[PDB]
């Protein structure tokens, strides 16, 4: 109910000017898409041409989100988000709740549609500057700004908050054990209902953000029910090797930086010597002891792993093989907050870049889920492999912050 | 003349003020080749008259086209152009000509004095105050100011550019159907229509201008190819760069390797190698723009590089939106690799040479994969779309590193040629011990002082040897160590290191490094027949690691 309102003035942290972020070059495809769209949000009034005196930039694209024909526009505004005052309307009033990771089934619902009633801070809009490129350069490229709060923005959902509140108290009344969490621009709809019964309040829903402004897509389901961890494990065999022995006292002093109740005392022992890698090594010193104690303590969480709400999630992700992958999410070394394996489209597949992308945004779901917070991921690729081709498979309306590593023998430790 | 198009409001930096700069005096044949050049200009309402209240001032020069001794006026304003804001992009992308599309009419306009041609904000015409010294040394000098973009400054090309733009959006969705593709003022119109109808409409683009006091002089290019646009020549089924010459000069000025730099950074665009680190340096420090600077060794051989580059010709034949892009990578003499992308058979479009990455260790199929992104990106840019590849890897080659490999990696569809050199995986590390295989257990380790280092090994077989070296680190003793192992032993060993440094390297099957030692061992793991490396702990005294230590 948020419509020829006054504006809420913002501000760039301190000493922070605005963004100047190079717009990537896309293809003719992807250009007309963003050229339809951006001359009828012109009409609407949503945006404006602007001239060349404004000096900042955001990188634009767009995508067919989740399966539909319709191209919907997607601005990366990491960077203005990380130079944007910290919202002080705090609606983290509304702290993130423990139940949406337990619901049996979780809708997410699209509300960007929202942010284009509310009108932007006069001031502000030089800063969501944006430029739609051209085919081989032959033109000058049209360049935007946003009159209005921006999908993708940090301070969209801030400034919001409250009329969004206003508008899911009612709902929120008549339906007391739905749990309904927001993130960026959309809504995390939970609950405990038989499926048909779900798919059937969350239609009421829409139903009803319609009949107060907000319209969302037409009828993605998830069921944190299901979600499972990746427990570290060892190896069983009849008989052990000098290499399989190496292998294993390897793999667990690496553990024991997670678990001290680590021992590999019986089988530094075992390995006494300079014995060729083949020889079939005995089961000595009791070593089923380390092997069977140590077995166990991969079975209790290490000594201290908490969400600290204050600090940064991070995720590591390594490529097992056979379009499987691994991956950990924590905030503080080796105190993990989740391991998991995301190791879908398996069997028949051959696209790394598409399956770790697909990925990212599945342990970001998962994420999101669970602390209401995208982690940092740090990408088993090379910078310009994932830049050529990772946008071509992006389907969500959040693109996290991520940095490119190079992975060792830290596969072998989660396979 | 000058145009009635709005003014773009303008900014100094936040927080600094306009330049003071102090101007030197020049020659009484200056003094007044200037005062006749600056009548002529406050005449025409380009510059215009000041005095008093201004506190700003630019340095002014005057120089001569030395074969017709005509004086231009040469204004610095490298000092109001670090006090101006930032504006955003000038293209550091130059249309390529190979991405335009045949077009029956055609048609190449240029405007006359196009920045005098637009109006400089108000408020900001203050501060490009400049004056003409005087010559009896009485006079209390000529002081002016601009009221239109100046030459150099740095926000001419953005705003003039804006003002094209704007000027051409009414005309251009008034003619839909015409193309007009612009970089500054510089005008290709093709179109569809006959001849006859296309002058027509020419007419009216000439006169939609002129009405913005934007002018096209009557050096319109003739309707007739080849036609001069951007650098090319345009003919009407081929095209083609015309040469890039680069000045040799005995004495260089600040200003000339200033123009040396900007001729240059526009060609590294159409040639790629082109090198300015060597001379952007020379321009360091604010030296007068005719003070002589002395070439470094260093830039006196950057332009020998980028000389010996523009000496290739270019060509090429127009694209075609109805038939689909190719593109097809050679390798060629190690770490070089050609590429060309085209419609037809031998009708190519552009063509290339991609370098190898600043890796420190790399193989073949690693630079292929980076060789087909820099295409792909490339192409993308130019025609907005992917080419198909037409490679020198076998699908086997590759399915067997994109299967080994650690780090995720993709390649386009494509299509094998048979075309040598192949690029191939010169060895496969073993994935399960040899048995039987004699069983080195490697180490090293060097005083990170003294930079001496010991490398050695102890097999199972009793076997031990250990090498004193000189100005070496831990990490090359380690290096060390593997290769000794693998140059004492079978066709088939087993080799155990502590060094997750030296495991990291060979398991990415490099087959070229930068450090010999590495090569080395390269070419040893490639005569192997077969060869495993395992890893183990550092001191937890594991295998004979704990006591291959014999330092
Ligand atoms: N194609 C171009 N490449 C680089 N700079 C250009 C180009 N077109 C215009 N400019 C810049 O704009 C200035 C003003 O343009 P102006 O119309 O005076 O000259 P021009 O476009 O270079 O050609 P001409 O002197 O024939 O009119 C130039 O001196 C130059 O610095
Ligand atoms: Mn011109
Ligand atoms: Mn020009
Ligand atoms: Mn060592
Ligand atoms: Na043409």
């Amino acid at each position: 109910p948020i419509s020829p309102i006054e504006t809420v003035p913002v501000k760039l942290k301190p000493g922070m000017d605005g963004p100047k972020v190079k717009q990537w070059p896309l293809t003719e495809e992807k250009i007309k898409a963003l050229v339809e769209i951006c001359t009828e949000m012109e009409k609407e009034g949503k945006i404006s041409k602007i001239g060349p005196e404004n000096p900042y930039n955001t990188p634009v694209f767009a995508i067919k989100k989740k399966d539909s024909t319709k191209w919907r526009k997607l601005v990366d505004f990491r960077e203005l988000n990380k130079r944007t005052q910290d919202f002080w309307e705090v609606q983290l009033g509304i702290p993130h709740p423990a139940g949406l990771k337990k619901n049996k089934s979780v809708t997410v619902l699209d509300v960007g549609d929202a942010y284009f009633s509310v009108p932007l801070d006069e001031d502000f809009r030089k800063y969501t500057a944006f430029t739609i490129p051209s085919i081989n350069n032959e033109t000058p490229g049209i360049r935007y700004q946003y009159n209005v709060l921006p999908q993708g923005w940090k301070g969209s959902p801030a400034i919001f908050q409250s009329s969004m509140t206003k508008i899911l108290e009612p709902f929120k009344k008549q339906n007391p054990d739905i749990v309904i969490c927001q993130y960026m621009d959309d809504l995390y709809v939970g609950s405990d209902l038989e499926i048909g019964q779900h798919r059937t309040k969350i239609e009421e829903l829409r139903q009803h953000l319609l009949r107060w402004g907000l319209t969302t897509p037409d009828k993605y389901e998830l069921h944190p029910d299901k979600w499972t961890v990746q427990p570290i494990v060892l190896p069983e065999k009849d008989s052990w090797t000098v290499n399989d022995i190496q292998k294993l006292v390897g793999k667990l002093n690496w553990a024991s930086q997670i678990y001290p109740g680590i021992k590999v005392r019986q089988l530094s022992k075992l390995l006494r010597g300079t014995k060729a890698l083949t020889e079939v090594i005995p089961l000595t010193e009791e070593a089923e002891l380390e092997l069977a104690e140590n077995r166990e303590i991969l079975k209790e969480p290490v000594h201290g792993v908490y969400y600290d709400p204050s600090k940064d999630l991070i995720a590591e992700i390594q490529k097992q093989g056979q379009g499987q992958w691994t991956y950990q999410i924590y905030q503080e070394p080796f105190k993990n907050l989740k391991t998991g394996k995301y190791a879908r489209m398996r069997g028949a597949h051959t696209n790394d870049v598409k399956q770790l992308t697909e990925a990212v945004q599945k342990i970001t779901t998962e994420s999101i889920v669970i602390w209401g917070k995208t982690p940092k991921f740090k990408l088993p690729i090379q910078k310009e492999t994932w830049e050529t081709w990772w946008t071509e498979y992006w389907q969500a309306t959040w693109i996290p912050e991520w940095e490119f590593v190079n992975t060792p023998p830290l596969v072998k430790l989660w396979y | 003349p000058i145009s009635p198009i709005e003014t773009v409001p303008v900014k100094l930096k936040p927080g600094m003020d306009g330049p003071k700069v102090k101007q030197w005096p020049l020659t009484e044949e200056k003094i007044k080749a200037l005062v006749e050049i600056c009548t002529e200009m406050e005449k025409e309402g380009k510059i215009s008259k000041i005095g008093p209240e201004n506190p700003y001032n630019t340095p002014v020069f005057a120089i001569k086209k030395k074969d017709s001794t005509k004086w231009r006026k040469l204004v610095d304003f490298r000092e109001l152009n670090k006090r101006t804001q930032d504006f955003w992009e000038v293209q550091l992308g130059i249309p390529h000509p190979a991405g335009l599309k045949k077009n029956k009419s055609v048609t190449v306009l240029d405007v006359g004095d196009a920045y005098f041609s637009v109006p400089l904000d108000e408020d900001f015409r203050k501060y490009t105050a400049f004056t003409i010294p005087s010559i009896n040394n009485e006079t209390p000098g000529i002081r002016y100011q601009y009221n239109v973009l100046p030459q150099g400054w740095k926000g001419s090309p953005a705003i003039f550019q804006s003002s094209m733009t704007k000027i051409l959006e009414p005309f251009k969705k008034q003619n839909p159907d015409i193309v007009i593709c612009q970089y500054m003022d510089d005008l290709y119109v093709g179109s569809d229509l006959e001849i006859g109808q296309h002058r027509t409409k020419i007419e009216e683009l000439r006169q939609h201008l002129l009405r913005w006091g934007l002018t096209t002089p009557d050096k319109k290019h003739q309707k007739e190819p080849p036609f001069l646009w951007m650098g090319y020549e345009l003919h009407p089924d081929k095209w083609t760069v015309q040469p890039i010459v680069l000045p040799e000069k005995d004495s260089w000025t600040v200003n000339d390797i200033q123009k040396l730099v900007g001729k240059l950074n526009w060609a590294s665009q159409i040639y790629p190698g082109i090198k300015v680190r060597q001379l952007s340096k020379l321009l360091r420090g604010t030296k007068a723009l005719t003070e002589v600077i002395p070439l470094t060794e260093e830039a006196e051989l950057e332009l020998a590089e980028n000389r010996e580059i523009l000496k290739e010709p270019v060509h090429g034949v127009y694209y075609d939106p109805s038939k689909d892009l190719i593109a097809e990578i050679q390798k060629q003499g190690q770490g070089q690799w050609t590429y060309q992308i085209y419609q037809e058979p031998f009708k190519n479009l552009k063509t290339g040479k991609y370098a190898r990455m600043r890796g420190a260790h790399t193989n073949d199929v690693k630079q292929l994969t980076e060789a087909v992104q820099k295409i792909t990106t490339e192409s993308i840019v130019i025609w907005g779309k992917t080419p198909k590849f037409k490679l020198p890897i076998q699908k086997e080659t590759w399915e067997t590193w994109w299967t080994e490999y650690w780090q995720a990696t993709w390649i386009p569809e494509w299509e094998f040629v048979n075309t040598p050199p192949l690029v191939k995986l010169w060895y496969q590390l073993e994935k399960e011990p040899i048995v039987g295989a004699e069983t080195f257990y490697v180490d090293g380790a060097a005083n990170r002082e003294t930079k001496l280092g010991k490398a050695g090994y102890v097999t199972n077989k009793g076997r031990q040897k250990v090498v004193p070296l000189t100005n070496t680190t831990n990490q090359k003793t380690e290096l060390q160590a593997i290769y000794l192992a693998l140059q004492d032993s079978g066709l088939e060993v087993n080799i155990v290191t502590d060094s997750q440094y030296a495991l990291g390297i060979i398991q990415a099957q490099p087959d070229k490094s930068e450090s010999e030692l590495v090569n080395q061992i390269i070419e040893q793991l490639i005569k192997k027949e077969k060869v495993y490396l395992a890893w183990v702990p550092a001191h937890k005294g594991i295998g004979g690691n704990e006591q291959v230590d014999k330092l």
